């Protein structure tokens, strides 16, 4: 059970105006994970977590977020790391999704 | 906050 | 209308240093109450919605009870199936149950349910009649024969019918505000061209709680299920929930498509076009 991952702000983004990015991880199995929110390709260190809980099918999932202000330049992503993968999931802030 | 033994 | 309380239990054989042999946390309907754990024979249980601050000390020190009992008790059990299974030690293995009790609108029980997991796969479930139990294989076949021949079910009910909607009502009168709403969704169809021509239209449903929801596209009257790209609904981050539903058309037609939005907090889905 490999995790999934959605990568999103909490608003319809602005630039310039504060905002929550969200990193939700999601049906993966065996709990242990790693996850990192990064800007520019950079590790964010403040970074929440909500608790870890599982859904009726029985694989867990759990919500990363942090504070940002979006901008025309900057980029971010959420990198996990799985058991059940060999190399390391990124997936980048697409505004629009 | 309850449990059953299975075995 | 209908409410639950729901509590979703993990216990680990071998976990690495810093995490928890024991996990639980508890939600009333898409709400979340608390987290318990123990790690390294440490229980520590921390209140996450505003109306546990309502909560006596008295519960808090019974709770701890209850995680110490709990883990340790699973422990044994991890230990036992290992056996049984004739699986290895050195290797980390995973017990999970769900615990619930659901009540209806006039605030009496309408139900209530106990199943168990073996590294993530279905291991036992309590039926519907509360007393027979669902096996899934040999081993599980035991556990359902000991079950039923020690009328173990009978100690769940009486837990169902004391403990669990005790706390369901109280926490259902103390945050009411909270949990007795419906937020209906904020949509709205944004506009997305593409190299090839043509154009995403996206259905945006932002701020509804509960998380229960439908997105959903027609052309003219064909519901276009088969064509949707859909997200799976996911959590905002301040207690309420967003999902969107895309699907590509030709330039010049985005009016023959309509975006109809079902949830709770309306009386009638709501419809929506690109403006
Ligand atoms: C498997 O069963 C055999 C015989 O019943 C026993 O000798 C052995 O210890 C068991 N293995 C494990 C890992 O329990």
């Amino acid at each position: 059970k490999t995790p999934q991952i959605q990568v999103y702000s909490r608003h319809p983004p602005e630039n310039g105006k504060p905002n929550i990015l969200n990193c939700y991880v999601t049906q993966f199995h065996p709990p242990h994970i790693e996850i990192q929110m990064l800007k520019n390709g950079k590790k964010i260190p403040k970074v929440e977590m909500s608790d870890m809980s599982f859904s009726k099918d029985w694989s867990f999932y759990i919500l990363a977020h942090t504070e940002f202000t979006p901008t025309e330049t900057d980029t971010y992503a959420c990198r996990v790391k799985h058991d059940s993968m060999a190399e390391p999931k990124t997936v980048y802030w697409d505004r629009d999704m | 906050m309850f449990f059953i033994n299975v075995l | 209308g209908s409410h639950s309380l729901r509590y979703f239990h993990t216990a680990v054989s071998r976990p690495g240093r810093g995490e928890p042999q024991y996990i639980s946390v508890g939600y009333v309907d898409d709400v979340q109450f608390q987290r318990c754990d123990s790690i390294e024979e440490i229980p520590r249980m921390e209140p996450r919605a505003p109306w546990m601050e309502k909560e006596r000390p008295e519960y808090w020190k019974e709770l701890k009870l209850k995680v110490k009992n709990i883990a340790q008790s699973a422990r044994a059990n991890l230990r036992t199936l290992l056996r049984y299974y004739n699986q290895s030690e050195g290797g980390s293995h995973i017990l999970q149950w769900m615990v619930s009790c659901e009540v209806g609108p006039d605030m009496r029980l309408l139900g209530a349910h106990y199943q168990a997991a073996y590294d993530g796969s279905d291991y036992i479930t309590l039926n519907e009649d509360l007393s027979s139990w669902t096996a899934v294989d040999m081993v599980s076949q035991i556990t359902k024969s000991r079950l039923e021949s020690a009328g173990t079910a009978e100690y769940f009910r009486a837990y169902v019918e004391g403990e669990c909607l005790e706390l369901l009502h109280r926490f259902l009168r103390n945050g009411k505000e909270i949990l007795q709403r419906a937020d209906p969704p904020k949509a709205h169809v944004a506009h997305h061209p593409r190299p090839k021509g043509d154009v995403t239209l996206r259905c945006w449903a932002l701020g509804f709680y509960p998380a229960d929801i439908t997105l959903t596209w027609q052309k003219d009257e064909e519901d276009l299920t088969q064509d949707m790209e859909l997200v799976e609904t996911r959590p905002s981050g301040d207690g309420t929930f967003q999902k969107w539903a895309a699907v590509v058309v030709p330039s010049g037609e985005e009016q023959r498509y309509t975006c109809y939005v079902h949830h709770e907090g309306l009386t009638e889905p709501l419809a929506l076009k690109w403006r």
